[PDB]
């Protein structure tokens, strides 16, 4: 529905959804844009209520801004907090190199404070980091992509503590306040305060409670019973909060004249100094978030109070002790516990600006922190709202922050998705942030709550899982980084048609309805009795009757990549996101494909590619053609709409951008326009619907074997290009520097006869392996030589040059065709690196015409490499002549499940194949329900369903039963699964039926020249002159130490040996030997462990001097 | 030193003097060249006398068999 | 500078570099026949891809 281009992929809904599909990907942005502010965000957020939210900056400004000297005489200010504009189609810079941007101003403003006076400047302040329509930040035409540190929420936190020595409940909580220090109240074991504060060993609070004026009456007063306490009030011994304060002020350097400092100032300082002492507001919100406390209180700041303090304090003491809630004075009261990291609440996450911010925060802090010091030294007077300005060290930093901004990661421009997925990817690590080698799984570990939050499922793999993820689908996130889960907040079986962005928690009070649930047509589900989680999640049954709220769909927690494949009910987890992950590492070959069958998912999700070229206005089509197309803005006004082609891939591919329809036509904005990459009829084409069956044959499909048909060539079904850029300097130095010419010396002639000029040849064009490239040269040197050569040379006048013939050729399988001509040059002002003066960058085509062997495979995780190619004939085929695509050994789904992948294919050959329901006279029963319509299968056609539903089995199953017979209104096929092909060989019939059926699949970013290596030789370290591994190089693999080990369980000694001397690093024999072989001869017999023999020396270095005899 | 020696051997191909001869023309034998005095001195005779049979020589290996003969070693 | 304390006599087959931990540490060498496989029903021992 609501889609322009929309056609049918027929589906099972048997459910209903008024909810539909966000927009994602809003995102950060937002946030950015949010962080920005603009009066849209500014409209955004202003909206749905919002009082006086504020651009991600500010803020900034004001959390200092404005400013003043020390001597309180010089007072500057801000503002014209805002940006000026870019420059570029970013495209530019794309091609330019450069990275997109537009320019700051900002107009602060100084004024005296003896006079007091003027100085705003509307001042430029940068360039800026300037998003994409992706949301994006290409730096230098170069991005990387930033996901959220999760980062549960930090506060004062709360938890029971036992003691074995006697079990006791030392219950207690910290104090975390951003950038604010530590202090703690702890259940003592023995009596009785977890006193001391940031690691100071204990006190008896009060001495500070009292500390700033408690008589020990006012607490037991209103803190006698309150009596563990009471024992603070007597092992206190020490009294005079001072008396105290002072000692311990001393308890706190330690060691100190106890100045009034000691009676007071930084003590307040130390967490009554937003000055410095600064928390989160967010917290700071939390906290009467913590307890209904002020609350009342559109509040903000880090204003600590003891207050509050001693508030909460009370509520441990009252806590261990077990004590439901209690309102302290005024402050609503608070069911008292402990509390949770693990929770989400509990746990919030961060986002760019927020970031950023931080950064920047100490980038003008930084730089700011500056002119305060300048402020004062620079003199009064004369010392313009400039004079005084330097950004610079800012950005250097926060474009800087890229650099280093580990976090941003470069978009896998594999697929689109994919990117994606690296979009909403998510974790909590890193930067500040964790460090695995430190952190229980329990930081992997599940957990209830989660639904509606990330994909249970995936996650990273490799000692990486349980620690990364992201969204799981709907349920936007709190303006402070948690989770907006609305619901089907019910009323009375009759659920409340709603959204209610939720945080978990709250909510968590609150009751688990269920999706997939007759209602009585009403919200009324038909049964009196239901199931729900409960305070554990307890996933508890109960009487419909009851709840407050149900869902919102099903499938949720769910992710869009898991969001993908059905059967699921009958398949491996373990197997699925492995099949996730998976998902991704399609490559789009060439040919465009869907499934035939396939969920909604699907483009209504590969829209959200927000990719293919898309309509703009209802305007009429306009003059077309493959680079763009003009475009009927029915206002009159068009828009030669581009479209992109034949530019690389982080990962070596096309730009293409396939069109759509007709110069002429008339269409509507927001609807489709052109597709390009990953983009089948505007859809992530991603397979091939495709034959095979069952067999296990002949132990080719066998342990992972796999058996592979062969027409796919001839087909070609099985390929694309892919693209290195290809570079080489001209550089400057000692001897001279690096000439790029053409002449070269005794080189051959054609090798030269072909590059252009002056080296390298011309664009598109073919090569191979070696092949020589660069025109580039560079001095030799000056050390003489033999005359026995020169002489030689002399005796072939072959009046040799002087220069280092320098230049690039190519390796290893590698051809193709001429692409790029990144020659830039410094020299022509092209800025680059030092001692250069300029630089080309080419890309050559190759289409990868698929080895089998290999790797590929589709849904059901069901991955599977690519054994042999097979030539047609020789195949088990129709008993109407056609062939398998190819076949399928059996077993692992047992131990592995994913049959789907039968019905599915069931299934597939059907819709491939479609039918019709003869229902006739009555109904198919199974049928009797369902999304009857269908009633038949014109033989092949769009077929989707739902994600947790969707057909059964019988019906599916019945569905067999049902058909569309082919030309002779055949079905080979069997209402049964296994029909009884022959061979394309030997030829004779079969044993017995024969399973079969269909699956679109995905191949592979992953093979051979991806791992395709050895290595004869080559470079050493120049240091522990081993295999300098390389590009250039094969790295030539290391070894491992068991392995020697099994030498051992043989002892070839030598062997190992050798290898130690060989191959490891044997200078000599390498040469030596290495004449043996020249010489080929029995072999310079093993020699000795050498260098050991330096030792040695390294002993006696020091006295050492032994030996053995 | 396949080439060299290899040479030498070559060095041999022909006649006699022509060695110190041409090894002293460069002193290739004592490492070292010198002058056409300089060595003819040995063989009294001419600078004349020298470098004439010496770029002669050169031309009976300047020849190509003369060359191929060592000209991998190119 | 940047305080970097300096490599002592003491050190050598001390750290890591123990020339002991040294060897005891396999390494990477010439013709590093490394890549994916198959089967290849056609079989006898000894053979291989």
């Amino acid at each position: 529905n609501s889609v322009p281009g929309a056609p049918n992929r027929v589906s099972f809904a048997k459910l209903r959804e008024p909810l539909e599909v966000p927009g994602l990907l809003d995102v950060q942005t937002d946030s950015f844009e949010w962080l920005i502010g603009s009066p849209r965000w500014r409209e955004s957020a202003a909206e749905r209520g919002d009082v006086n939210p504020v651009g991600g900056l500010e803020e900034v400004l004001y959390e200092l801004s404005p400013i003043e000297d020390f001597s309180g005489s010089m007072s500057l200010s801000f503002s014209d907090p805002r940006f000026d504009d870019v420059k570029a189609p970013v495209d530019e810079c794309k091609d330019k190199d450069m990275t997109y941007a537009a320019p700051l101003f900002v107009t602060a403003e100084f004024i005296n404070n003896n006079t007091g006076e003027i100085k705003s400047q509307t001042v430029f302040m940068g360039d800026f980091p300037m998003m994409t329509e992706k949301g994006t930040f290409i730096i230098n035409g170069t991005e990387r992509v930033v996901v959220s540190q999760l980062v549960r929420s930090p506060g004062v936190y709360f938890d029971e503590t036992i003691d074995k020595s006697t079990d006791k409940t030392l219950h207690s909580v910290k104090v975390i306040p951003s950038r604010g220090a530590w202090l703690e109240f702890d259940v003592d074991k023995r009596d009785t305060v977890g006193v001391r504060i940031d690691r100071k060993r204990r006190q008896p609070v009060t001495v500070l409670l009292k500390a700033l004026g408690w008589t020990s009456e006012q607490i037991v007063e209103r803190f006698g019973f309150s009596e563990i306490m009471r024992s603070t009030l007597e092992k206190d011994n020490t009294v005079g909060t001072d008396e105290a304060l002072l000692d311990i002020y001393r308890k706190l350097r330690p060691g100190e004249p106890p100045t009034k400092e000691s009676a007071q100032t930084l003590l307040e300082n130390l967490f009554f100094k937003e000055k410095r002492y600064d928390l989160a507001r967010v917290g700071r919100y939390k906290v009467n978030k913590k307890l209904g406390l002020h609350v009342g209180e559109p509040i903000t700041s880090s204003t600590l109070t003891e207050e509050d303090v001693v508030a909460t304090i009370e509520y441990l003491v009252r806590l261990h002790e077990g004590q439901t809630t209690m309102t302290v004075p005024g402050g609503v009261e608070v069911p008292v516990e402990t509390d949770d990291i693990d929770h989400f609440g509990n746990r919030r996450l961060r986002t760019v600006g927020e970031l950023i911010q931080n950064q920047i925060r100490v980038g003008m802090s930084r730089m700011e922190r500056v002119v305060r010091e300048r402020m004062t030294t620079q003199d009064v007077e004369a010392i313009t709202p400039q004079t005084l300005i330097n950004i610079r060290p800012v950005v250097a930093a926060i474009k800087e922050f890229f650099g280093t901004s580990q976090l941003s990661q470069f978009m896998d421009q594999n697929n689109p998705l994919s990117g994606l997925t690296h979009k909403r990817r998510l974790s909590a690590l890193g930067p500040g942030g964790l460090s695995r080698e430190r952190a229980g799984l329990e930081v992997r570990d599940v957990h209830p709550s989660h639904y509606g939050r990330m994909c249970p499922i995936e996650t990273p793999e490799g000692p990486n899982i349980g620690l990364i993820g992201s969204l799981s689908v709907y349920a936007r996130v709190n303006p402070f980084g948690f989770i907006e889960t609305p619901y089907r907040k019910v009323v009375d079986g009759v659920v409340s048609d709603e959204i209610v962005y939720l945080t978990a928690d709250e909510e968590d009070r609150h009751v688990v309805a269920q999706a997939n649930s007759p209602i009585d047509a009403d919200g009324r589900f038909v049964e009196p009795r239901v199931l729900v989680r409960r305070k554990a999640g307890e996933v508890e049954y109960v009487p419909s009757s009851e709840v407050d709220y149900m869902d919102v769909s099903p499938r949720q927690m769910v992710s869009v990549a898991t969001a993908m494949i059905p059967f699921l009910e009958h398949d491996d987890a373990n197997r699925a996101l492995m099949g996730a992950n998976m998902q991704r590492q399609a490559v789009p070959l060439v040919r465009s494909e869907a499934p035939l069958v396939g969920t909604g998912m699907e483009l209504r999700a590969a829209i959200d590619a927000g990719d293919v070229v898309v309509a703009e206005e209802s305007g009429v089509i306009e003059e077309v053609s493959a680079d763009y197309i003009t475009v009927m803005h029915d206002n009159g006004t068009r828009r030669t709409y581009r479209m992109r082609k034949f530019a690389r891939s982080n990962h070596g591919t096309c730009a293409n951008q396939c069109p759509i329809v007709d110069a002429g036509d008339r269409v509507e904005a927001g609807q489709v326009i052109a597709d390009g990459p990953c983009t089948d009829d505007g859809e992530m084409a991603l397979g091939k619907n495709l034959l095979v069956a069952i067999m296990p044959w002949e132990g080719h499909n066998y342990e992972d074997a796999i058996i592979l048909s062969n027409r796919l060539v001839e087909e070609d079904v099985l390929t694309s290009i892919h693209i290195e850029e290809h570079e080489i300097d001209a550089r400057d130095t000692k001897l001279g520097a690096e000439e790029i010419t053409r002449d070269i010396p005794n080189i051959s002639d054609e090798v030269l006869a072909d590059l252009d000029e002056r080296g390298i040849v011309r664009i598109g064009a073919e090569v191979r392996d070696g092949d020589i490239l660069v025109g580039k040269v560079t001095p030799k040197g000056e050390t003489e030589l033999t005359p026995e050569e020169r002489l030689l040379r002399a005796i072939f006048g072959e009046k040799a040059r002087e220069v280092r013939d320098t230049s690039l050729k190519v390796p290893h399988g590698e051809s193709g065709k001429v692409i790029g001509i990144r020659v830039f040059s410094r020299e022509d002002e092209d800025e680059l690196p030092a001692g250069v003066n300029e630089l080309v960058r080419v890309y050559v085509a190759q289409k990868r015409k698929i080895s089998d062997g290999d790797k590929l495979a589709g849904r059901h995780g069901n991955k599977g490499v690519i054994g042999k190619i097979l030539p047609v004939e020789d195949m088990p085929f129709l008993a109407d002549g056609t062939p398998v695509d190819i076949i399928l050994n059996t077993h692992g789904v047992p131990r592995r499940m994913n049959i789907g992948q039968i019905l599915e294919t069931h299934l597939g050959w059907c819709a491939h194949s479609g039918w019709k329901v003869d229902a006739a006279k009555g109904v198919p029963d199974w049928a009797a329900r369902l999304p009857d319509e269908l009633l038949e299968a014109q033989p092949n056609a769009i077929v989707s369903t739902p994600v947790f539903d969707g057909a059964q089995e019988a019906e599916l199953q019945g569905l067999l039963s049902c058909t569309l017979p082919n030309r002779d209104g055949d079905v080979l096929v069997d209402a049964d699964g296994k029909a009884m092909l022959f061979d394309g060989r030997s030829g004779e019939p079969f044993p017995y039926p024969v399973t079969v059926g269909y699956m679109y699949i995905m191949k592979l970013h992953h093979l051979v020249d991806d791992k395709i290596h050895a290595r004869s030789t080559g470079p050493y370290s120049m240091i522990t002159q081993q295999p300098l591994g390389g590009k250039a190089q094969f790295g030539g693999q290391r070894f491992g130490e068991m392995e020697c080990w099994a030498m051992q369980a043989y002892g070839a000694a030598y062997t190992l040996q050798e290898l130690l001397t060989i191959k490891s690093d044997d200078t000599v024999g390498r040469v030596k030997v290495y004449e043996a072989i020249v010489k080929g001869e029995n072999i310079p017999e093993p020699g000795i462990p050498e260098s050991f023999k330096v030792l040695l020396k390294e002993l006696q270095s020091l006295c050492l001097n032994v030996e053995v005899l | 030193t396949l080439l060299q020696d290899q040479l030498q051997s070559v060095l041999d191909t022909l006649s006699e003097r022509e060695a110190g001869v041409v090894r002293l023309r460069f002193g290739l034998t004592d490492g070292q060249p010198r002058t056409l005095d300089e060595i003819g001195q040995v063989y009294g005779v001419t600078r004349e006398r020298i470098r004439q049979i010496e770029s002669k020589t050169m031309s009976k290996l300047r020849h190509p068999s003369r060359s191929q003969v060592l000209r991998d070693y190119l | 500078p940047g305080n970097r304390p300096l490599k002592s006599l003491s050190d050598l087959l001390k750290g890591k570099q123990g020339r002991f931990r040294q060897n005891l540490l396999g390494k990477r060498v010439d013709y590093s026949g490394r890549s994916v496989i198959v089967v290849g029903p056609q079989l006898k021992l000894h053979q291989c891809g």
